[PDB]
Parts: C-alpha cells; structure tokens; sequence
C-alpha cells in the first residue's frame, strides 16, 4: 500500500500566472505518472500520460516535468478555462491503479470580510420539538473562516454543521453556512444566542447575537 | 508458399486477403534490437 | 509538400556493415529497398531526411541527419548511392530516394558529414531488372518499338500510403555520467535525464539540471534522455516504449507507381536463303536475342532458343 | 559473420523427402546416409529448385548451407492394410517389405 | 515401474513393429497375456529413430 | 463518437446487492481493458476494480475484494459490475473508463475515456419528503446593513432537492448551499437572498421547494 | 506481391510482455526472454534479468 502526496489543499492564481502542481510517492511505484483534470459536475479527463506525453485535444499550455522522484504538472499560462482540480495517478504495473487526493486551483482575489446575518428559529420549528440557529457569512474571499457558536455567553461544540459554497463566477467570493441544532426543550433553557466569526478580512472578530 | 497464388484476393480493392508465406519469427541475438524472421519469397516474382 | 515533417526528427539505427566490414549504429542506415517498378528504377527508404533543415525550413539543397542527441545539417550534394558502380539519383524527398542503379548484388547509401566525415551503410540486395520485350539490352536505342512498363513518378502528395511516426524510446548515453572525486556528475546539458541504479544510496529519478549523486560509482549507474519533442518513424530497429506507440502522427510516402511506356530495340534483318522445303538464315545479334517459331497447324511444335552470337539456323 | 539460408518448404512421400529451396545467393546442399555406406552427394544451388531425396532404412541426414542438419527416418506406412481380405494383406506386406514378399510368395 | 493399490487398473504405453500385437506383460511375478490388432501410421517420415 | 454509457444505480438497502453495467460505443471493445472508478461526494477518485482483455487478469480494491465481482460481455460490447453486501461506505458516483491497451501491466498509460457516472446510495431509509421552515430577517437590528432573508429545507432523505425563489423570478443576490447529511440519515440545506431592507414591507418573497422523488412542491412565504 | 510489415519491437526490462492475437491475413507473435539490447550510447535496458 503506497500512497501519493500532493499539495495539501489548493493554489491561488490569476489569469496569465504560472501554476505548478507536484505529486510524489512515499515509495517507488512506477517509472511514469499520469495527470487528470476534473471540473465539478463532470467526469475526469486524461491530461498527460507517461509523464511526458500530452493527450490529443489538450492545449499546449499543459506540459509534464519533474525532479528526482517528484513528478510535476505545469501550466505555462493559466486561463479562465484551466480552473479545475488536478489529480495524479500511478499504476504500479497492475490493474490496481492508485489515485492521489488532487490539487484544486482557486481564482486569485483581494481579501474581504464576510457579512454576517443571524437567523433565530421559527415558530414552526419550535412547535415541531426542534430549534435551529443559522449564521450566514456572505461574500468573503479567504476560505479558511473560523466560526464558533455561543449560548448564554458560553461556547458549544458537537451540535452544529457547516457548509461552504463554490467560488462565485462573477465576484469570485465564497459563502458559508453554519447551523446550530437544539431540541425545543434545551433551546428554551437559554436566553442569549450568538455567532462568533473570526476572519482574515476583519480587523477584529465580530459577534452577532439575539435574545 | 513460393508458388503462384501465395497471396490472393477476390478483387484489387478487397480487404479480404488470403496469404500463406510460412512466416516464422526468430530470436534476436548479440544485443541487437532487430527482429529476424524466415519467410518464403513471393511466388508472384518467381512466376514472372 | 514538406509541412508534414515539421514535427518529425532524424534517428539512428543499426547497420550490419558501416563500410569497414564491421557493424555499428549509423545515421545512414537503410530501412527498406523497393523494386516494384519494371523499368529498373529503385526506391530506397533511409533514416536521412532530405530537403528539410534542422530549423524545419524547406531547402532542397540540404539534408538533415541525427548526430548524437541533436539534429544537424549537411549538403544534399554530398548524397550518393552505389551498387556495383555509381548510381544516378533521379530525385529525393524526406526518407525516400529514387535512383537508377547498375546491376549488382549489394547496395549502399551515404553522405558527407558537417565535419567532413564520410558515413555509409551497406546491405545485400539483388538488383537485376526484368527483361522488357524479347531482346536483352543495356541502353535505350535511337529507334525501336514501344512496350508498356511500370515506373515511379515525381508526385509528392496524396499518395494515400502513410508511415506511422511515434515518440522515441529512452536514449542511453554513457557520456552523460562522469566520476568526479567519489561522486557522479549527471551533466544534463539541456535535455531531461532519467537515472537509476542498484546503489546503496537509492538515488533515482528525473533531472533537468546537473545532479550529483555523491555516493555511487559511475560504473554502477545507468542514465538516458527521456524528454523528446519530435516523433520518428517506428522502425523495426528501434524498441517500442509501450505496448502501443504514443504521440501518433502520419507521413505520406512520395513517388507512387504509374503506367508508362518503355522503348526497346529491334534486331537487324537476317540474311535469308532457301532450299527445298527449307529456310536457312544467318542471325547477326549485338545482344542476346530470343528466337522462336511454330507450325501454323494442328501441332505447332513450338521451339525457342536464345542467341548471343552470329549463328546459322536451319528450319 | 555468415548468413543462414531460409528454411525450405518440406513435404513427404513414401520413403521420400521433397524440399523447395529459396536461396538469395549460391549455397551448398549436401547429404549422407547414416548407415554403413554414406553415399555422400553434394550440389550447388543458385536459384529456386525442387529437390527430391530418397530416404534409406538407416535414416538420412541433410545439411543446407550454414543451417543445422536435419535427420529423417521412414515409418511403416501403407496404402494397403493388415487383416481384411487376402489381397489387402499381400499389398500391406508388399509395400513394407517388397523384396521378401516376392520371395515368400 | 508402476504403483499398485487395492483393486484397480494400470495404464502403460508400448511400441512395436508388429501388425498384430501378441505379448505377455510381467508385473510382480504375475504374468498376463495381452493381444490386439495394430494400425499403420498416416505419416511417412519422422525426425526421430 | 467514442463514449461509455452507464446504466443502473439508485437506492438500495444495506446488505443488498446492486448490478451496474456500461454500454460501449464508437470503439472496438475487444481491443481494450476496462476499469471501474468511484467518487464519493467531497472525495477524490478511488479505483474499484478492473478487468483485462479476455479476462486474463482480474483485480479488485482491497475494500471490496470479497464483495465485488467484475465481468465483461464482448459479444454485447458491455461491461458489468456485481456489488454484493453493499454498505453505507459504498455510497458514491460510479464511473466506467476505458484503458489504452489490452493489459493492465503497462504503466505508460492512463485512462483516456470516461463515461457519466451513476449514483449509488446505500441506506436504511425511506424517501421521506422535506419539512420547510422560514428564516425571517432580523430587520430590527440589520435595517442599516441590508436585509438577508431565507428558508430552511430539512429532514428529507433523497439527494436531489431543488430550491429557488419567487418561482425563478429572483436570481440576483441569491445564495444556496450544498445539503449536509445528518446523523439521522436525512439531508438538510439552506437558502438565503440579500435585499434592501426598505423592500421588506413592500415585497413578498417565496421559497420554492421542489422535491421530485415525492412529487411534492412547497411554497413558503418568508417575512420579518 | 505481398508486403511484410514489422512494427517496432516492444521491450519490457523487468517483467514478461504479453501477446494478443490478431485477425490479419497472416499474423504471428512471440515473446523472447533473456534479451539485453544495446543502443549507440550504451546498453538500453537496466535490468539484466
């Protein structure tokens, strides 16, 4: 069992920028490494095979490279159409092909703080025996936002879920949804609810709350 | 093989071709990469 | 045209006789000799690319050939073909040479290098064109009869027959590695090198820059160039790098076969005298001539013979 | 370095081996009996030729050009058959042992 | 040689010039008479003695 | 013209089997080896199984080694995968892909042709329809910050829930989120729109929830 | 007149190459072992086994 290692998350680049993605094995697998390109909602496509040969129909912008045991995929000039998640693969000369985790490419933008809105549980939810407090962060650029829930001025965890949208096609921003789940019986035991948001676009952490 | 009619087709344009040339592949030697073989010469050339 | 060769390269291949009586790898190695034409014209396929420069421009006075790891130019005027005697070249394009050679058992091709070094390759080949008509002649006459024959033409396009070109295999080179005080240099020189070996340092991989292994000996490790931009003909003398070749392209073969008419001589009139139910004739051939006759009846009693000298024949 | 002649096309008859030779250049063909009297014979072949050799009981060894030698031995094959009708039996033994057959009968 | 166990049968191969095979096979001191008609080969020439 | 067409899939209970297949077109089926690859939501590509030409060699991923069987029908130009004893962990999109040769022992090749993966979901749950709740704007405190109003769709089993506003009339300033699987086995998603606070008392906003699997449509009015 | 076509040979330095049949008019395929091929710049194959 030999695993592949790639960039830990994603790269940020603008159009015309040089983008380099690398992939290495913890142990020698093969003499060659393949590259694939995938976009959301679509099946993956072969980009490079044999670590050198470009697949037919693929733009010359893409080329193979490497150093030592590290295989490299290079995009000479990033285009709007080149924003995709790229994967590395090696066969080990058997049917059991091994895939990497993949590296995503995000659109470069300036840093901006999230707009935070808090939505108290509805009457219909409380009548259903449940409660849900929703904290929404709109139009922020950095994806690594930190959001915590507080009830009666105390932190809670393990009782909430988070969802993050894809980068906007026009503003190149992200939206985040954090939901705190409570039972009706426990919801009514508290008087103050708050959402604590920490972000790189903020000069200081911002907290929004309701009774 | 070695005789008239060693290679046959019904029409000049046909993709349906019969051939009997006794083509046998041989082992390479002396570190070379060539592919040696034994095959009867065309019976057409002999006939002509 | 030559646009099809823009992405192609010259290549080296093994030659059974490099002119010294010894075999070697050679830039002028032959791939095949074709003799479909009946007019005696030969069509020779070689690793050399004629009319194409290393800058991919079109120049009929130049040829390009492989030199180690780079393409190089040479004068087309230095190109020659020989059998039992010097052969006349009727035209060239890419990997194909058209020529009219004298009879012989061997055929060779070669050219002069950029360093003024001669290169040649010799292969066995039986060259002995078929007889057209009933007379054996060595040259076309001033006057004679005309008979059908096959030749090659100068057409350079739309021949419909194509040769596959593929990305070349790794190219080994012992000159890439050298030993500098207990370490191995690698010396890439502009071309990506793959290296690996059974060494305790376990140092293997690809490089684009000089890489010093620092533990093993030059006599312990292997290296080759793997990054290639141009494709070459998938010759039987070049190893395949995969079960199925990649970066596939196609080059059409110039000089298609065509139907033409050849001129043949007519033997001079015999001296004829007559006896009783007998015809006596004196034959005066300059070159071997076929004589044959038949009875114009139920039993033709066909007979024939070749005559290579003055002879008295009684029928 | 020397060349090796193409493998010949070979067919068989009764105590007979027929070979078709396809040389590019002149080659030497020779053969001997493997019995007491080798009856050595040889010829040069400069073109496509059909060669018919007779195989003795002891076996025949044939060498062409620079190729390794071939060895052949006869089997007790017949067009007639053992058992059955008396005339089928005589033919069977005649074809295998014609000399003796004529003497015993 | 062959192996024997319990109640069973053994299979052996043989070669003869006989048109009619009539012979005895000796196993461990228990001889058995065996005979059958033999057929001719289809081939005329072989590369072995 | 070269393509692979996936067939089969759908909802199956844990411990039950499901059959998947793919039709080949535009190429010679007998000239290439075939592979199955799956991709779970939020995950990269995972190789599942593969079959060599003429079934010369069969491979399986360790996680399915004793549960999945692969076969091919050359006469029908089709590929089959038999999945037994399916588990929740097997939920993923399943794709067919074509290799670049007849053998899997060639490491110079990748997968050049991919089809359109199908969805296989393994869960002990019924196709429960969604509950819809309004998320009223905090107009009392956010009036100078622009108003944000939305709705919540909760406790539904099937994945493909579609939410829109004002019957598609409102497309600008609209943000929707991917559904999140709950420990209950059910999914939930939220939707929010940003509007001028002065319009809250003049414009009515409707959250339109469309759930195809249950033939259910819910129109929820959202107000301060 | 027939033409004989020989595609570039495939070399597998560290393993056995496999063979697939074809429906061409006259086709043959064979795998040879113990090969140690050389090129102009030196030995081509690293593995000697």
């Amino acid at each position: 069992d030999i695993q592949l290692t790639q960039s830990p998350s994603s790269l940020s680049a603008s159009v015309g920028d040089r983008v380099t993605i690398t992939c290495r094995a913890s142990q020698r697998i093969s003499s060659y490494l393949n590259w694939y390109q995938q976009k959301p909602g679509k099946a993956p496509k072969l980009l490079i095979y044999g670590a050198f040969s470009l697949q037919s129909g693929v733009p010359s912008r893409f080329s193979g490279s490497g150093s030592g045991t590290d295989f490299t995929l290079t995009i000479s000039s990033l285009q709007p159409e080149d924003f995709a998640t790229y994967y590395c693969q090696q066969s080990y000369r058997t049917l059991t092909r091994t895939f990497g985790q993949g590296t995503k490419v995000e659109i470069k933008r300036t840093v901006a703080a999230p707009s935070v809105f808090i939505f108290p549980p509805s009457d219909e939810q409380l009548k259903s025996g449940t409660a849900s407090v929703v904290c929404l962060l709109n139009n922020f650029y950095p994806r690594e936002a930190k959001v915590q829930w507080k009830v009666d001025n105390a932190l809670q965890s393990g009782n909430s879920q988070e969802s993050v949208t894809e980068q906007d096609s026009k503003d190149s921003t992200y939206s985040l949804s954090s939901t705190l789940t409570l039972s009706k019986a426990d919801y009514e035991k508290h008087k103050v609810y708050a959402c604590e948001v920490t972000h790189q676009g903020l000069s200081s952490p911002v907290t929004k709350s309701f009774n | 093989p070695g005789q008239f009619g060693d290679i046959q087709s019904r029409t000049p344009e046909s993709k349906d071709v019969y051939a009997n040339t006794q083509l046998v592949l041989q082992r390479p030697a002396a570190g070379t990469v060539h592919v040696p073989y034994s095959q009867a010469p065309s019976g057409f050339k002999y006939w002509l | 045209n030559f646009n099809v060769y823009k992405a192609t390269r010259p290549y080296l291949a093994h030659c059974p006789d490099c002119g010294e009586g010894h075999s070697c790898h050679s830039p002028v190695a032959l791939e095949r000799i074709r003799n479909e034409a009946t007019d005696g014209t030969l069509k020779i396929q070689v690793s050399l690319q004629i009319g194409i420069k290393t800058d991919d421009s079109h120049d009929w006075t130049k040829l390009r050939y492989m030199d180690n790891h780079m393409p190089a130019d040479a004068e087309r005027a230095g190109l020659f073909v020989r059998t039992s005697a010097p052969c006349t070249i009727t035209g060239t394009m890419g990997h194909f040479i058209l020529a009219r050679c004298p009879k012989g058992e061997t055929l060779t091709v070669g050219f002069t290098d950029s360093r003024k070094i001669s290169h040649s390759c010799t292969h066995p080949f039986h060259h002995d064109p078929p007889v057209i008509g009933r007379e054996k002649f060595h040259s076309r006459p001033q006057h004679g009869k005309e008979l059908p024959c096959s030749t090659y033409v100068q057409s350079t396009a739309a021949t419909t027959e194509e040769i596959e070109v593929h990305m070349p295999p790794d190219t080994p080179d012992r000159t890439l590695m050298s030993q500098q005080s207990g370490n191995v240099k690698i010396t890439v020189n502009g071309q990506t090198v793959r290296y690996k070996c059974n060494c305790g340092g376990s140092n293997e991989g690809l490089t684009t820059t000089d890489k010093v292994i620092n533990n093993c000996k030059v006599d312990q490790c292997h290296a080759a160039v793997t990054n290639h931009k141009k494709w070459q003909y998938n010759s039987p003398l070049v190893p395949r790098n995969a079960e199925l070749g990649d970066r596939k392209g196609k080059i059409h073969i110039p000089f298609p076969l065509a139907n033409v008419t050849c001129r043949v001589p007519k033997a001079r009139n015999p001296t004829v005298t007559y006896g009783k139910n007998q015809v006596i004739m004196l034959l005066y051939p300059d070159h071997p001539t076929l004589l044959s006759y038949r009875n114009m009846g139920e039993e033709p009693n066909y007979q024939e013979e070749w005559v290579m000298h003055k002879k008295e024949v009684v029928l | 370095r020397v060349p090796k002649a193409r493998n010949p096309t070979v067919t068989y008859g009764k105590n007979q081996v027929i070979m078709l030779l396809y040389p590019d250049h002149p080659t030497l063909l020779s053969y001997r009996n493997m019995g007491e009297e080798p009856n050595y014979q040889e010829e040069w072949v400069m073109h496509k030729k059909e060669v018919v050799l007779t195989v003795p009981t002891e076996g025949l060894e044939v060498t062409w050009g620079n190729n390794e030698p071939y060895k052949y031995w006869p089997q007790l094959s017949t067009n007639g058959t053992a058992h059955g009708h008396p005339h089928e039996i005589i033919l069977y033994y005649y074809e295998l042992y014609p000399t003796m057959t004529v003497v015993v009968v | 040689e062959i192996e024997v166990e319990g109640n069973s049968q053994l299979q052996i191969s043989f070669s003869t010039a006989l048109a009619s095979a009539e012979f005895r096979v000796q196993v461990c001191s228990t001889q058995v008479h065996c005979a059958a008609e033999c057929h001719p080969p289809k081939d005329h020439i072989v590369n072995y003695p | 013209e070269v393509q692979l067409v996936e067939s089969g899939g759908g909802l199956v209970q844990p411990g039950r089997s499901l059959r998947l297949s793919c039709a080949a077109s535009g190429f010679t089926f007998d000239d290439y080896a075939m592979h199955w690859v799956r991709q779970a939501p939020g995950k990269g590509l995972e190789w599942v199984s593969g079959i060599s030409w003429n079934s010369g060699s069969i491979g399986y991923a360790d996680s399915v080694k004793g549960r999945f069987t692969i076969s091919r029908d050359n006469a029908k130009n089709s590929l089959y995968l038999q999945m037994n004893s399916l588990r929740a962990e097997d939920t993923a999109l399943y794709y067919c892909a074509k290799d670049m040769g007849y053998s899997g022992n060639d490491d110079y090749y990748g997968m050049d042709v991919w089809g359109q993966g199908t969805t296989v979901t393994v869960s002990s749950a019924s196709t429960k329809g969604p509950s819809v709740f309004p998320l009223a704007p905090s107009s009392k405190s956010t009036s100078g910050g622009t108003a944000a109003l939305g709705c919540l769709v909760k406790d539904y089993f099937p994945e493909p829930v579609t939410v829109s506003w004002n019957s598609g009339a409102l497309t600008s300033g609209v943000h929707t989120f991917p559904a999140v699987l709950q420990s209950s086995g059910l999914y939930s998603l939220s939707s929010v729109v940003t509007v001028p606070s002065s319009s809250l008392g003049t414009q009515t906003y409707i959250c339109n929830v469309n759930h195809k699997p249950s033939n259910t449509k819910v129109d929820k009015r959202v107000e301060p | 007149e027939y033409k004989t076509v020989i595609p570039s040979p495939y070399v597998k330095c560290c393993g056995t190459a496999e063979c697939k049949d074809k429906n061409l008019p006259d086709y043959s395929c064979k795998v040879f072992t113990g090969v140690y091929p050389f090129m102009w710049g030196g030995a081509y194959c690293f593995c000697d086994a």
